[PDB]
This record gives C-alpha cells, structure tokens and sequence, in this order.
C-alpha cells in the first residue's frame, strides 16, 4: 500500500507433482525401511516448505523410528520445538544432531537461535560466533550474532558488526540489511536497493521475507510494537515458509500477541 | 527442463548413496593409473580429470574440467566440517591440485609421482599446501536468501 | 494499512489430512466410500491452497462416481482460475445438467462469464443467484461488478436498491455502502477492525474487503493501488475465498499487462 | 493458478514421469561397473543393447528388441535439442557398427561402454560428440510404446 | 475438545447422509402419533417437538423447542428454492405457529392437531394462506 | 502454533479423530431398531446389547452383556471430562449409552429404540450417575 509487496508465494506445480507421487510410492509395500525413511524425510522437507509443519514433523518422527541415525531429522525437530517455545527440549535435539554428525554445521545456528529466544544470550553467542567463522561473508550469520550480542550491550554489538561488514567481501545483498542497522543507509534506501536487486516475484518474496523480519526486530528494539507487529506480518505474508526469518516472525507475533491481553 | 527439473529433483531426493563406498569403488578400479596431463582415460589421468570422471560415474554430477573452475563449485568448507566427497584443494607447478576427502584425514587424487593414490592430509608436503575445500554434493535448497 | 497474521494451516486440517491418507491407503473402501473421501480431501487441499492436488483428487473421485455435481463445480472454478473460460462454462453446465438445484454453479459460472467478458450472460447468472438470498451482500457485489462493465451509474442505483431491500446485517453490506459513496475508505476500515474478533475473523474480513477495494481502484485505472490491494487480499491466506481466487487472477492479468 | 495452468492431464503425466530418471538410476545402482561382453545379458557381462533392453523391462515393463539395429527402429526420431530422459541415444561404434545408450538429461547418458563397463558419460565428451547419430523416443507419456 | 472438534469435523465430512430417506424413517416410525401440546413422546407430540426429535435423532442437529426460536435457526429460504429438509412455517393459530419439514414434491411432514403426524401438501389451501417462512438448518465464513 | 501440540499429542489425535465417525457408522445401521430386553439382533436390542455390539464391531473390544457389568469396565470419568466413546450411565435397572460429544449420546431407549438423546433432556439430566472410559 504505496509500499513494496509481492504476490504471496503459492505451491509450485513441482511441489504438488512430487507430493502426489510420493503418496503413490509410500502407499506401496515395495519399500525397504531405508528407502521408506528417505521418502518420509524428503516429504517432511517438502511439507515443511509449504508451511505444513505438523505433517512434516509427523513424517520426520516416522523416518527416525526406522533409521535412528538421522541428524537431519533431529535438526528439524529442534527447529519445531523452538517455534513451539520448548527451548529446553530444543537444546537437547540439537545436542543430538552434533553427537551424531559433528560436521552438521547448521545446528550451531539453530541452537544459537533457540538459546537466543530462550534468553540464553551468552551461550547463544558461543554458537553463533562459531557459525559465523565457518562462513564470514554470509550476512545472516553476522545478523543473528548481532541480535544475540545486542541485549548484553547494544554498543559493542554494532562495533563488532561494523567489524564483520568491513572484514567481509560485501557481495551478497543481505549486507544492505547490515548497512541499515549500522546507520550507513536509510530504510528508504534499503527498500529501493531491495527492488533493484529483486528480479522476479519469488526473488522479491525472499527479499521481503528476510528483510521485514530484520526491520521488525529493529523497531522492536526501539519499543515500537505497532511498527514491528506490522513488519512481522508482512514478512509472513510472503509465504517463504522455510526461512528462519519466516518461522521466527511467527514466534515474535505470538509473543507480541500474548503481551496484549489485560 | 520443466519435466527434467522435476526428474532431476526427484533423483536427488530419493537417492541415499554411500558416498565413501562409491569413491572407493572408483579408487579400486583406478588405483595406480599413471599421471598424464590432460588425459582422462586409464592410460593416464590428471588430478582434475580424475575428480571430474569420479563425480560423473559415481554421483551423476557434472563438474568442470579446469581446476580453477572446480575451485568455485559448491560452497566452501572450513577444515573442521570436512566430509567424505568434498574436494580438497592445494597450492601444488599448476599452483592448484585437487583431491577428494575420504575421511580419517585421507584423500584420493592423481599425483605426479605415483598416479592415482590415497594420501594423508597430515603428510608434511600437503599440510603446508592445503588451501581450501568445496562441498559439491549438497541437497539443493527450495528458497534462497539474498 | 490494517494487517492480520497470514492464516496458517490448523491442527485440525493436518490431523484430518494425516488420517485421510491412512484411510485412502487401506484396501477396504467401496468405490462410493472412496469417492466421497477423495472429494473431501480435495476440499481440504483446496482450503490450504493445494489446488493441483485438490483437482487431482476431485478428478479421481469423478472417475469412480460420475454423478458428482460438487466435483464439476470445483473443476469449473479451477478452469476459471486458469483463464480457461470456455472449458469452465462447460464444466458448470454439467453441474446443472446433473443437479439444476445447485445454486453455487450460477455464481461460479456467473463470475467465469464476467472474466470471459460475456457480460449479459453473467448478469443472467448473477441475478439468478442474487434472487436466492437478497441479504447476501456478496451476491449484490458480484452483480454490481458485472453490471458495472455496461453502465456503472445504473449498476450503482440498482445496488442502492439491493441495499434498502435487505436486512443490512451481514458485515459485507459496509463494503456496499462504500461503493455507494455512503462511507469513506477510512470509515470502512474502522468498521472492519471493530467487527473482527480473533485473527481468523480479521483475515477473512481483509481477504474479502481488499479484493473489493482492489476492483474499485481498477475501475479508476489506478493499477498501482489495485495491485497492492490484491496482494494484501492474498496475503491473508484465505485460500478458498472467491475474493482470494480471483485476486490471484487479477494480479495475473495485471502481471501480463505491465510485463509486455 | 499456475499449477492450474497445467491441465489435470498434464498433471497426471508429470506424476507418472517425474520418477523416470530415478528409475534409470536405480538400474545404474545395481549394474554400475558390470563388464562389456558382446552378446551377454547378465551381471557376468552385458552389451549396450542388452543393458538397454533390461532397463526398460525392469524399470517400466517395456519390451524392446535385443539387437541395436532393431532398437533404433523403435519409437520416434528425436532431434538433439528435444532429447528427454529415457530417450535412446545412438552412436556409430564401428566395433559392430552401432552403439546405444539411455539419455538421463543434462547432456549425460547411461550405457554399457566397451572400455569402462556400465557407466554415465557426457554427450560432450569429444569421443561421443563426433559419433552421435540419432535419438529415439521409445517410451510414451503413459508408459506405452511411443507412436511412429 | 481440540479432539472432539476434529471428531465432529471428520464425522461431518465423512457422512454423506440421505436427507429425504432419514426423514421418511422418522415419519415411518412416528406416523399417526397423537397431538399433545408440549409433549415429546410416542404417546403424544406437537409440531415443534416433532421437528426437534427429527433433526436430533436423524441428523444430530440440536434445535430449540420454542417455535419462535426454531424459525430464527439457519437462514431464510424463498418458497421457490425449497429443498428436502427445510423447515416450513405457518402463521399462529390456536396451537401457536406451525412448523413442518419439507420432503419435496410440495409435500411436508408435521405433527398436526387433527390427524397426528402425517404428510400434507403445501397446495392444500388451508396451508397456502397460512404459509409464512422457511429455514434451512443443514450443512472460513464470509462476513 | 499448531506445533504446541507435541508429536505424541498429534499421533493421538490422528488415532482418535474417527472415533465418532465409527459410532455413527454403527448408528447409521442400527438407527431406530426396537427395544427388547435380552435382545442382541436387529429385530430388537436393549441398551447394554447395543453398546456391547458397537464396541465389538467398531473397536474390536468385547464388553460384557449386562449393564451391571459394563459399569465395572475401564476407569471412572467425571462429567467435566467426558470424551466421545465413553459409557454414560443413568438410573432407569440402570441404563447405558455412549457419549458422542456436545452433550449428546447414542443408546437403545425402552420407548423409542436406538436413538440420539441430549444429556440436558430433563428426564436424563437428573438421572445421570457416572461415566466409564473404556478405550485404551
């Protein structure tokens, strides 16, 4: 509304073809435990990409009951316990990921975020700095690290992020979200930089999912709930269901919701 | 491509391959083949012709021939997250030499002196020359961040 | 702008979908028992925006039990949604050929003819549908939109009359009051918020309401505002609203217009 | 709305055909590295035509002729830029005079090669770009034989 | 009742009930039953009492007993557009407002003062003058 | 959040969502069948006979014939917590139905046969006694 909006993403024909076929194969009895667990895991991922998280979790749970050595299952179970507000069960699920596969790098992030939301900022920083130095030029690694260092002290969280920015190669578009957070560029400027980079609608929807979450967190840090409630909603309205920004925009809205009662 | 994208996607999604096992099938078969620069048969092969041929025959994955080009495929990998099937790259007269990690600090490559062999990353010559790694076997993602 | 949390799949929907898979996978359903279940899963997939899957289930149900006007209905809608208006009219004919008592075909075919530009035939169908429930504001809105193509000033007085000749209860009569010029856009939105209760109720109001404001803005050649108002309709994720379905269609049409 | 741009029929046959590459690769999982032996049909050793014949039988239920000469006469001729997964791809060997494999998209095909046994290869490997000849679509959308 | 809701939903979407014939099961069982104001048994029943037990036992729908409340259930239906299982209604005489259930072909079924529960024609002239309203009480909401 | 229900809460909802469907499938068949004390066929059935039959046919669960003995099955439930498929007991002999949610229950009545009743019918409200849960 005089602002930057995408057509909310819709299920792709590919997603529906693949789900329709999976259902045929899973209905057969010509499947090993091993190849069945695999279809369940991969259908879970698909269901999770359409925002059907109860069904996905259901498939994952069944995949694990057949093939226990599935760090990728435990990762998603952790994520869903985070979105549910069960941070304690979530820490434990990510613990499991890294027992099974120490190389399953992404659980450092996901447990970083679970600790962040669980109010365990020092421990979160431990995991999100680990994550960050595995790929410095990923802007979202520095953004989550900023978010966790923020509550301990706003001032040296920004001096660190500035550090990360200058130290990075500055290619990836997300460094613009960073530039805004530093106060290098306006929010106005961030939004035109956004449209410039964004090609088609899917690209546009990805850019707005990620960006409106980080703007939401920026406004929430100022104590503007009205503005943040809106930016979290516009984030979700892109229907990029499997973005962490999408999932935790939903959690923030849940937290904002419950504050607002009495 | 709108059938073939679905078909390619479906193949990646059902296939749960034993990555080390497949690499060692190839090594068993190619063990001790001589060095020939620009060669890509069993009469002689260079390090990157060996990689290219391995990822195609064993994983149906199409890599470029150039080592410069192989060093920009997939995502880079820090040394502690190294997995079987990751390309390991080294400053070694090419400037640039490529093998495939196979675990326990070992990698498979076509070397000058010995042809196709397993070496240790700890061998003093290679630890000094270790340069980076790339993951090229990688379940491709639904939506992408910017 | 007034925003809901984009609707998310409910526990009930996911529970039922999970169960329905087990039942359909079992080999002890009579043809009829399976047809009705396929149909019903179809409805549920549609309510989640999974229309290829929905249409696939509907198509298989019809294979088994051919006498299903309810299936031909949806199928017709999916053809409307796909710009396939001639095929759609034909699907809706089949509905009334089996059950002439099936009101909703009149609407859906009404709208298909609207988008097909066969404005007399659409006025026929939409006035038929109006006459069943004079008090359903949306019937009067669709009628107006169809009549608006031929004479907007006359369409506007016959809508005034559709208003006074009604209970004026259901919320969507506020949309109509805005179309009439009785209230501003701002007042309409104040009332929208006042009338909505929980988030689901708010989403439903914003899905219907932003479609109708989208069409208002189209009608003045403001494609920017219309485009945005259509996207904010779709953003509520009320996947089985007429206003949602054809918000997507409008955007598609605006999509091809600009992008040439 | 543009998964609805595809008709229910196009959808029906996308579901039928989406797994076709994974089925050929299922065959490859089990037959990978099996030696070339002219006139052979087992994991003891197999020729290009036998590997092709067996793949279509086991994966899809499709009866094809034994010889390469009868196979290339099957189905319908396909130009290079219209190749689709499942298409026979024909080269001139000159060991007999004729060599056949299965296209799996992205310029690659599976086959029983004379030199390396059953493998994946590129259509752009100089050796095989030079000897390409034609392509045959023998498998229809409904998994019947393709019309001439 | 997170559960009971789903159970209720599932029963609704799985049941494809035959409205006309379930009503006619009721009327089979109840035909001839005497009129008794405020009664609700096979020993005597009035017209709303009969409606209430029919929709309860045959459809698990719970209607109020007051004939006034029963006519503000569901949504109104024009006489043109009548379907089996709609309530038909008639102006109050000395036994209150009258209500029956439509069974198609211009036939309704009702507890009557004169004959007990019986099938009548809408086209019987007593009932054309007295006809008043109909209500449909069978089957994301627009606002 | 759909995900507040745990995975076990979900598996359980999936197992149990059709429990009313199945009682009602019984009812679709049995609907309007006569009363007869000591009857277990479709010519005439009593309250305990209809319950016993429902649990047999729908839940593969063999309950005793008499109402006396059906009171002793499963565990006790209070009104607050009634779930579909719970036995509801009234003083009437005493009398057995099956709760189907929303204050209604299915049963063979002595007067009207196999019917649906409301718990809030005055007759039945003052005669409620206890309930039994018998599904595992």
């Amino acid at each position: 509304k005089s602002e930057v909006l995408a057509v909310p993403l819709q299920p792709t024909l590919q997603q529906e073809v693949i789900l329709a076929r999976m259902e045929q194969i899973l209905a057969s009895r010509a499947l090993t435990d091993d190849e069945r667990a695999q279809l369940l895991y991969e259908r879970g991922v698909l269901y999770d990409s359409l925002g059907l998280r109860a069904l996905a979790r259901n498939d994952f749970s069944q995949a694990l009951a057949i093939r226990p050595d599935m760090p990728e299952v435990f990762n998603y179970l952790g994520i869903y316990l985070t979105q549910a507000g069960n941070f304690d069960a979530a820490y434990e699920a990510f613990d499991s990921v890294l027992e099974l596969d120490p190389t399953y790098n992404y659980a450092h992030l996901n447990r970083g975020i679970a600790l962040y939301y669980g109010g365990r900022d020092k421990l979160a920083q431990d995991d999100l700095l680990a994550f960050y130095q595995d790929d410095p030029n990923d802007p979202f690694r520095s953004l989550w690290l900023y978010l966790a260092e923020q509550k301990l002290d706003e001032k040296q969280a920004k001096e660190v992020l500035k550090q990360h920015f200058e130290k990075s190669d500055k290619e990836q578009w997300g460094w613009n979200i960073v530039e805004f957070y530093l106060g290098n560029i306006s929010e106005q400027t961030l939004m035109e930089r956004l449209k410039a980079d964004a090609t088609d609608n899917t690209s546009l929807a990805e850019h707005l999912s990620e960006t409106n979450f980080y703007l939401g967190k920026y406004y929430l840090s100022l104590g503007d709930l009205d503005s943040a409630t809106a930016l979290f909603k516009l984030a979700v309205a892109n229907n990029v269901h499997n973005f962490v920004e999408h999932r935790y925009a939903l959690l923030e809205l849940s937290l904002l919701g419950q504050d607002q009662d009495d | 491509s709108s059938l073939q994208a679905s078909q390619d996607e479906f193949e990646n999604l059902v296939r749960n391959v034993d990555v080390k096992s497949r690499i060692m099938d190839q090594y068993a078969d190619w063990k001790g083949v001589r060095y020939r620069l620009g060669g890509s048969t069993k009469k002689g092969i260079d390090c990157s012709g060996f990689v290219q041929r391995t990822f195609r025959e064993q994983f149906g994955l199409e890599l470029p021939r150039s080592t410069y080009e192989q060093q920009e495929m997939g995502k880079s990998v820090s040394r502690s997250n190294l997995r079987t099937g990751d390309l390991v790259l080294f400053r070694a007269s090419t400037g640039r030499h490529v093998g495939i990690y196979i675990g326990n600090n070992q990698f498979v490559h076509a070397s000058t002196s010995s042809g196709v062999i397993i070496s240790s990353m700890n061998e003093p010559y290679w630890k000094k020359r270790y340069n980076e790694a790339r993951r090229v076997l990688s379940r491709s993602h639904h939506h992408h961040h910017h």
